[PDB]
RNA sequence: UGCUGA
DNA sequence: AGGACAGCGTGTCAGCAATA
């Protein structure tokens, strides 16, 4: 319950009551944690995706 | 009672290993095949070895000799109340030359309660790893050397409270520095290399130390409220 | 076990049914099997068997 | 002949012609293990070993590694031909011992 | 919410139970997703591939497809595959054309795949769907995933005939498997980025250490501890014939002249020392810049294992300054010790993991299976193990 | 100072030695590079037994990779005839199509693999010169002059059982002339095929290829091929007195004879070869010390049985040219670069 | 210890693989979760 | 179901000693001096014959 | 080329109690030196026994004319010279020399531990004769019955 | 497997010509490794090699009736007395020779004659490769089984193990490329999945909530995302999503 | 839902 | 405010038949 991620904390359990909170909050997720990214089909935050490549012009 | 019960059984066990075991093999270890298996770490145990030669053991299901029934007996086979060791699961034939048919009743309870243990275990086991992984997955070290979650919040300022993860500080232990001494031509060439070694200043880090050094040389007891009045 | 299962093909129309082709009578068996004749419907065949570690594909459980 | 049914060698680094790996194709422990117990009987020869590189294929590799000067294809070379001699004079005596026993039987 | 209403009937399930449980929607098509291009097979022992590699059974290496991108440097090697065909093993399933796509192979006339290995070179290239080429890289993976070690990356080594994935025996403790119908999953990467992380990251000879408490997790078992214990006991005399034979039979060397020894006993009869063969094939393993370990530890077998007789009194001596009990390997060469389970087994501080330490995983690698493939022709050829009825009386 | 050159000394609880110290620098003089007229002087070949099916011959003064070769190439490599398909028109029998096959894969032909040749890859035709074709069609039926019996040949048997005998050759091309009438036929004529009840009907062409016993077992010529080292027994001490008996016990009976030199009864080493390693005088406890039994260091004894196809001295003569041939064939190749 | 290690996921899988394998307290997995998994107030000993 | 026509291990052909085995039987004759009146000398080739069960005589019984 | 030269007599044939196979750990004592001496024997190519003489010299090359040794075996060299009024001939390295235990006395004793494959031998006595050796070093151990 | 649950998978079939040979010319046609007694203490499989070997010799048929052999009458002694009353030795003990090398081991190899079953579960039966397939409709996922092409979950478990390896990109291909990868289209502005618009029949998608037609961009997504989207809109609970 | 495999 | 209590929870891993 004390945790910034409204699309984790319902991948683990109770994820309608999650649901409901998130819902009538408001809550916004930033897509920061390894299950909301790949909810999402983003890049996981750590390990091998935690910095760019910038290819230079 | 069941307790000390499984003690003066269990002191002749001790007397019964001791006259078999060792030397009263008829091949010994440079020679025996089942010795030099459990020995060397191939596969097996001394109490594999024994178990099949001198001795089953006593038996116990939940940390207690086999349950009696309602009327005071534990077996068909034995009368209600029973004092001797036998009638509580006490083992004394081997694999060798098999085990009789009450004792094998009592081994079969006992292998039959290590199964269903495991079921239970591991669907115990599961549900607490789950949980676990599912609130300290977002935890990674940063560039900084410290260890924050998904929205950065701080959690360690340094890994292991030195950083140094696990699998690179096992020879960073003493006792393993004999090693590091004899073999250190192949350890330089090999991987820091003359490069590393002069291509490092330690002058801000050595001196820290030194200052450490002259307090903790000043206050031998760190523990004496220090204050200027 | 793969063995022989029924003497009455032809008539059956089961889903599956494994039969091994010539099950041997083990040498060495309990009386019992010769109570209830149980040569009837053999179950496996006996082989000559050593135990020797020569191959290096046999260890762990494999044969 | 045949262009890989038979010999493939590999000269080591360096292309050491006193050290070579001959690939011996569509053979098993039999010739390879009767030519290196020949190939050992050269005292030119330091090394010599046979090995099978795989349970699924069929095919050899011997190694051998001679002293400084010969280039590593005349032992194996003589090794075959010493090997050949060996097999030619056991048939010829297994011959004549079977001819002569029949005689002394078939008399009887 | 199905079960809001619990007095209603003909009631299926609503919205909560479409999202919210372990079958749910999150915790299956979220999170558990089902893959393309993955294998499942019984695995089985191999011994003769090296520690970092897999077999794969020609069906699903004519199956598997990674989806190359054609080239100056590779259209050679692609116009083969696609002349291979879809059903040949070094070919190819499909080509992928610029701005179309999907022009199937798998046609067995033999002239239209060869009217279009044409046309390769003829934006984005044409990519070529070829199957495993002996070299990839796998992903493989037990069921019981409990660690991070229970996924690891191999080299496809590709088998003929058979339907099952081979997988050497040092890396069976890191998985549990053990081979007693086993089955195990293989994943193929497609990315070209995920192979890179395969090789670097993921790779079977980076997983040498449990993250645990960092120690060994690869090692050898069963026949190669109880071989390599009887062959570097003291009593171990080898002519140069079985020495020879055995050093090349371990080492199967590839590059280079194996460097060999001198024998312990010149003279009444040359003989070498078993040690000595151990011996030989370390200082052919480790790499050739780099020079042979020092290395001093103990046995897993006590110096008391071998005491048939009463001990009786030495007055100067220290039985154990001259044990079969104190491993001493000095610049390569074993000078003394058993070389149990304590060293090639998962135990840490053996020669193994100092050579894992001062030279580097694949060199650790390297030994295990030289080391395999040396015990295992000692009980093949000379010697043999067997547990009869007469150890156990 | 004591060498021991010709015997592998051995106890209970393990073999001493697997050398033979017989090659180049194994001594201090005793060094080797493969003298020819040493070997053609110590080898001897002296043939025990020869039955037809069955040889014994010895093979003195030979190494054991040269006779492992011999005996590998008996059993894997010396090329043989045998039934490679089957063309089953009808097939009303119990025994199935596929285990009739494999059955008639494993019956031996009395052809003598000399004089055919190997099927092309992908012949499958087949030609006089690589094929031989044979043929079964039995129907069992009742037999009308029978009364009221129940033995299955009196009634109910024309053709109950199906053997060797009812297999035809067809001669496929010339191979009438070259092989006259009984020359091609299956080996044994009572080998049961199969077992008909009447109305049941088998009809079937078998074409059989040559092959080595390498790529499948039914191609190989022998039964088995092995050799063991000839034993060596030694009476350190002379035993007598009773003892003498419960030694000559201890071992295949024939080994140790018991003579009478005196009024006391001597035990004598007889015949040596007769012994079956069973090391029972090792659970003697007081006359484990009085024997020592060793193997020979170079003294084989073979045994070659075959199944039928070829005589047993044809065989080992093809096989030693088989392992001649590989040479050549590598020493051609060789010579070709 | 390299920047993005995901130690957390490391410390996770290190307690749950040996419990999940394997007198007056308890012991085991009861242990286990009463300290991680339900920081109880209440202990049974 | 029937006699396999050569032992497994060695491949030596007992598909020919079956009728013979039984008729050796029928006369009053022991297993073992039966087995060895046909010249099966290694057990690997005894129990070929020894532990033969002959299903093929109770498949025969049902209808064509 | 030599480091010693010595003639033993063999006092206990297997002290400690651990029994190899075909090797057998021989306690010596030197005569008209007091040195001693342990040494792991192959006995099934030469026996010895209790009570045994014998001449036994450490070496740093076979030759006896001064050319060092190149490391490499050959079973076909020409310059045949080479030690051969011995019986046993050897072949290890040394592996770890300690300067004896007792301080505050003179103590000047060495104790040299060779390694010949898998046999080893510990040569201890006064230092003054035990100079030539050194951790790391080949050595050829030839011995000769008396 | 044996009568006393020593079960096994058959690893390799071994050349007739690489098994090591008997002193009697015999050759082993099944080897089982010596190193599942020591753990398993199936001491019934030692005497039953003995009991099957004296029987196959003498012709006899012995009986294995559990509690008929005691501590005094041993099974081993009985059994050792039948063999080396045929000539074999008593612990059952035949010594072998190579069959690569041709010499005889140094170990005596303990052989015998035992009773084999074989088990129902063959690789024939329990071996899948997918690769494209059945897309289950609702979330375009692989379909499963072993009938069709049939997928393997990859489940919440392994993919742990694929982020502690630090191997993102891994564990991205692998789910988004194999798995449902969608290619969706969102009113930027909005930020709405439901809201984008096709034309019928040029087709320039339009927002039904703000008419915007140039606000419209491509973003990657999964199809359980979609269908997510739309089971929450089921309930009037809206998703807006912030498109960058 | 009854089975079965690790 | 001492309770009484009603209320949610999870639960390793893949196959087959078959049938809602
Ligand atoms: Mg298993
Ligand atoms: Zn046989
Ligand atoms: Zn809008």
């Amino acid at each position: 319950r004390s945790n910034s991620s409204p699309l984790q904390q319902m991948t683990f359990e109770t994820s309608f009551q999650f649901l409901k909170q998130a819902t009538m909050l408001g809550s916004h997720d930033e897509l920061r944690s390894p299950s909301a990214c790949l909810v999402v089909g983003k890049v996981v935050r750590g390990g091998t995706g935690l910095f760019e490549l910038k290819q230079p012009l | 009672i069941d307790l000390k019960f499984k003690e003066e059984v269990n002191h002749y066990s001790n007397e019964i290993n001791k006259a078999c075991m060792p030397f009263g093999l008829h091949r010994q270890f440079p020679e025996n095949s089942l010795q030099m298996m459990v020995q060397s770490g191939a596969k097996g145990s001394t109490v594999n070895t024994m178990q099949i030669s001198c001795l089953l053991g006593q038996i116990e299901l939940e940390g207690r000799r086999p349950p009696l029934m309602a009327s005071g007996k534990s077996l068909p086979c034995f009368e209600p109340y029973e004092f001797t060791p036998r009638a509580g699961g006490f083992v004394t034939g081997r694999f060798l030359t098999g085990i009789k048919p009450p004792e094998f009743f009592f081994h079969c309870m006992a292998g039959r309660e290590g199964l269903v243990d495991t079921a239970v275990k591991t669907s115990r086991s599961g549900y607490l790893q789950r949980c676990i992984i599912k609130h300290l997955e977002g935890l990674v070290v940063q560039y900084d050397l410290t260890v924050r979650d998904s929205d950065g919040s701080v959690v360690q300022f340094l890994y292991g409270e030195d950083g140094l993860d696990i699998p690179k500080t096992q020879f960073l232990q003493p006792k393993q520095f004999p090693f590091l001494a004899s073999n250190y031509e192949v350890i330089m060439k090999s991987q820091h290399l003359h490069e590393v070694l002069s291509r490092a200043d330690p002058k801000k880090a050595l001196h820290h130390f030194r200052a450490i050094k002259k307090w903790q040389s000043k206050h031998p007891n760190t523990l004496l409220r220090r204050g200027a009045f | 076990t793969m063995g022989f299962p029924l003497l009455t093909y032809q008539d059956r129309s089961d889903n599956k049914l494994y039969r091994l082709q010539t099950p041997q009578s083990p040498l060495v068996r309990p009386s019992m099997y010769d109570y209830y004749d149980m040569d009837n419907y053999p179950i496996g065949t006996n082989a000559i068997v050593a135990v020797i570690s020569y191959t290096g594909y046999d260890m762990e459980d494999a044969m | 002949g045949e262009r890989k049914t038979a010999l493939e060698m590999v000269q080591a680094a360096g292309t050491d012609r006193h050290c070579v790996t001959f690939v011996l194709h569509e053979e098993d422990h039999t010739l390879g293990n009767s030519l290196r117990y020949m190939i050992m009987k050269n005292p030119e020869v330091e090394f010599c070993g046979y090995t099978t590189t795989h349970p699924s294929e069929s095919k050899i590799n011997l190694r051998i590694q001679t002293r400084g000067t010969l280039p590593a294809v005349e032992p194996f070379q003589r090794g075959l031909n010493e090997l050949m001699n060996v097999c030619q004079h056991v048939l010829d005596k297994f011959e004549a011992s079977i001819k002569d026993y029949k005689d002394q039987k078939a008399s009887r | 919410d199905s079960e809001m209403d619990k007095l209603m009937m003909d009631k299926y399930p609503g919205i909560r139970q479409i999202l919210e449980k372990k079958e749910g929607l999150f915790r299956k098509h979220m999170m558990g997703k089902r893959v393309d291009y993955a294998a499942r097979s019984v695995i089985c022992p191999d011994m003769y591939i090296n520690t970092n590699e897999i077999g794969i059974p020609m069906v699903f290496a004519t199956k598997l497809t990674y989806p190359q991108p054609v080239t100056p440097w590779n259209v050679q090697e692609l116009r083969q595959a696609v002349i291979n065909g879809p059903n040949v093993h070094p070919g190819a399933s499909m080509v992928i054309n610029e701005d179309g796509s999907r022009t199937a192979l798998s046609a067995v006339d033999m002239t239209q795949r060869e009217a279009v290995a044409k046309q390769l070179l003829t934006q984005g290239t044409k990519i070529v769907c070829r199957h495993v080429k002996n070299g990839d890289i796998l992903l493989l993976n037990r069921q019981p995933t409990l660690h991070r070690p229970s996924i690891q990356a191999h080299r496809a080594r590709i088998l003929p005939e058979e339907k099952v994935l081979r997988l050497h025996y040092a890396n069976c403790k890191a998985y549990n498997a053990d081979f007693d119908g086993d089955e195990m999953n293989a994943h193929f990467p497609q990315s070209e980025l995920g192979r890179a992380e395969a090789y670097v990251l993921a790779c079977t000879d980076q997983q040498y250490l449990v993250p645990k408490d960092g120690q060994p997790l690869a090692g050898l078992i069963q026949d190669h501890m109880v071989s390599g214990a009887s062959m570097t006991t003291r009593g171990c005399f080898f002519t140069r014939e079985h020495y020879m034979e055995l050093v090349y039979r371990g080492l199967t060397d590839k590059v280079g002249r194996v460097k060999l020894l001198s024998p312990s006993i010149l003279k009444p009869f040359p003989l070498w020392t078993g040690k000595q063969v151990v011996s030989t094939l370390l200082i052919n393993i480790i790499p050739e810049d780099h020079i042979p370990l020092n290395l001093s530890g103990k046995a897993k077998i006590t110096g008391k294992a071998w005491v048939k007789e009463t001990p009786r009194s030495v007055p100067g001596f220290n039985p154990d300054s001259m044990c079969e009990s104190q491993v001493i390997i000095r610049e390569g060469e074993l000078l003394c010790g058993v070389l149990d389970k304590a060293h090639y087994g998962s135990s840490a501080y053996g020669l193994v993991h100092c050579c894992y330490e001062i030279y580097g995983g694949e060199t650790s690698g390297k030994v295990l299976t030289c080391l395999a493939r040396l015990f295992t022709a000692y009980l093949q050829l000379y010697r043999g193990f067997t547990l009869g009825v007469e150890d156990i009386l | 100072v004591e060498e021991m050159r010709s015997r592998v000394v051995l106890g209970e609880f393990g073999v001493r030695n697997v050398h033979t110290t017989d090659f180049p620098g194994n001594y201090s003089g005793y060094d080797d590079a493969w003298d020819q007229d040493r070997f053609e002087k110590n080898f001897r070949v002296d043939v025990v037994h020869m039955d037809e099916n069955s040889l014994e011959f010895d093979m003195v003064g030979i190494d054991a990779a040269i006779a492992n070769a011999f005996r590998r190439i008996l059993l894997a490599e010396v090329p043989t005839m045998a039934v490679e398909k089957v063309l089953v028109y009808n097939n009303t029998s119990i025994v199935q199509d596929e285990i009739l096959a494999h059955r008639l894969g494993l019956i031996p032909i009395h052809a003598d693999p000399r004089l055919f040749e190997y099927r092309n890859q992908g012949d499958e035709e087949g030609t006089e010169i690589d094929t031989l074709q044979f043929r079964l069609q039995v129907r069992c039926t009742r037999n009308p002059h029978a009364a009221k019996d129940s033995s299955d040949p009196n009634e109910l048997y024309v053709n109950h059982k199906v053997y060797t005998r009812h297999m035809t050759w067809i001669p496929l091309g010339n191979q009438a002339d070259l092989f006259p009438e009984g020359t091609i036929r299956p080996v044994h004529d009572d080998i049961l095929i199969a077992q008909l009840r009447p109305g049941q009907e088998i009809d079937l062409l078998m074409h059989c290829v040559k092959g080595i016993g390498k790529d499948h077992a039914k191609f190989s010529p022998v039964a088995t091929a092995s050799y063991r080292l000839l034993p060596d027994i030694t009476l350190l001490e002379p035993v007598e007195g009773e003892a003498a008996e419960e030694l000559s016990r201890c071992f295949s009976p024939g080994v140790i004879e018991v003579q009478e030199v005196q009024g006391k009864k001597v035990a004598r080493v007889a015949n040596p070869r007769l012994d079956t390693f069973s090391r029972e005088i090792f659970r003697n406890e007081k006359l484990k010390k009085v024997v020592r039994l060793a193997r020979v260091r170079d003294h084989y004894i073979f045994s070659v049985e075959s199944t039928g196809v070829l005589p047993p001295d044809v065989l080992v003569s093809e096989a030693i040219k088989v392992l001649m041939g590989k040479c050549r064939r590598f020493l051609d190749e060789l010579d070709a670069v | 210890c390299e920047p993005g290690e995901a130690v957390g996921l490391l410390a996770a899988q290190s307690i749950g693989e040996p419990s999940t394998q394997m007198m007056n307290v308890t012991l085991g997995i009861p242990r286990l979760r009463e300290i991680l998994m339900v920081a109880s107030a209440n202990i049974k000993t | 179901m029937i006699i396999p026509v050569r032992c497994f291990t060695c491949g030596k052909i007992v598909g020919n000693k079956w009728e013979a085995y039984l008729g050796l039987l029928q006369a009053e004759y022991t297993e073992g001096d039966a087995l060895d009146a046909l010249g099966l000398k290694r057990y690997c080739c005894r129990r070929m014959l020894l532990a033969h069960v002959d299903l093929i005589e109770k498949l025969l019984n049902y209808a064509p | 080329g030599i480091l010693f030269e010595d003639i033993f007599d063999v006092k206990d044939i297997d002290p400690e109690g651990k029994k190899f196979d075909r090797v057998s750990r021989l306690h010596c004592e030197s005569e008209s030196f007091k040195m001693d001496l342990i040494l792991d024997v192959n006995i099934q190519i030469y026996p010895v026994d209790l009570g045994d003489k014998f001449r036994l010299v450490i070496a740093s090359t076979l030759y006896e004319d001064g050319t060092l040794d190149d490391g490499e075996y050959n079973p076909t060299d020409d310059r045949p010279s080479r030690a051969d009024q011995f019986e046993y001939v050897m072949y290890g390295k040394v592996y770890r020399i300690e300067g004896d235990e007792t301080s505050t006395e003179a103590a000047t004793r060495l104790s040299a531990y060779v390694s010949y494959g898998g046999l080893l031998m510990r040569l201890q006595g006064d230092a003054n004769n035990l100079h030539g050796f050194e951790v790391d070093s080949r050595v050829y151990l030839l011995m000769k019955k008396l | 497997a044996s009568r006393h649950g020593q079960k096994g998978i058959l690893s390799r079939l071994w050349p007739a010509e690489d098994m090591p040979f008997t002193e009697s010319g015999m050759v082993p046609d099944i080897l089982f490794n010596p190193h599942g007694f020591p753990s398993r203490m199936t001491i019934g499989m030692l005497i039953e090699s003995m009991a099957g070997k004296s029987a196959a010799l003498h012709g006899l048929c012995h009986d294995a009736t559990p509690f008929i052999f005691s501590e005094e009458n041993s099974a081993l002694e009985y059994f050792g007395e039948m063999l080396k009353a045929a000539g074999y030795n008593f612990y059952g003990t035949e010594r072998l020779y190579s069959g690569i090398s041709g010499l005889e081991l140094e170990a005596d190899i303990f052989i015998g004659v035992v009773y084999y079953q074989r088990l129902r579960h063959m690789v024939s039966d329990k071996f899948q490769v997918r690769t494209t397939g059945a897309r289950d409709r609702v979330t375009n996922q692989p379909i499963g089984g072993r009938n069709v092409q049939g997928g393997i979950r990859f489940g919440e478990m392994e993919r742990d193990a694929l982020l502690a390896h630090g191997t993102s990109f891994l564990l991205h291909d692998r789910l988004f490329n194999c798995s449902d990868r969608s290619v969706a289209h969102v009113c930027v502005k909005c930020g709405s999945l439901l809201s984008p618009l096709l034309e019928k029949p040029n087709r320039k998608y339009n927002c039904t909530l703000c008419s915007r037609s140039d606000t419209i961009d491509t973003v990657s997504v999964p199809y359980v995302f979609r269908y997510f989207v739309a089971e929450l809109a089921a309930m009037n609970i809206k998703v807006k999503l912030d498109v960058v």
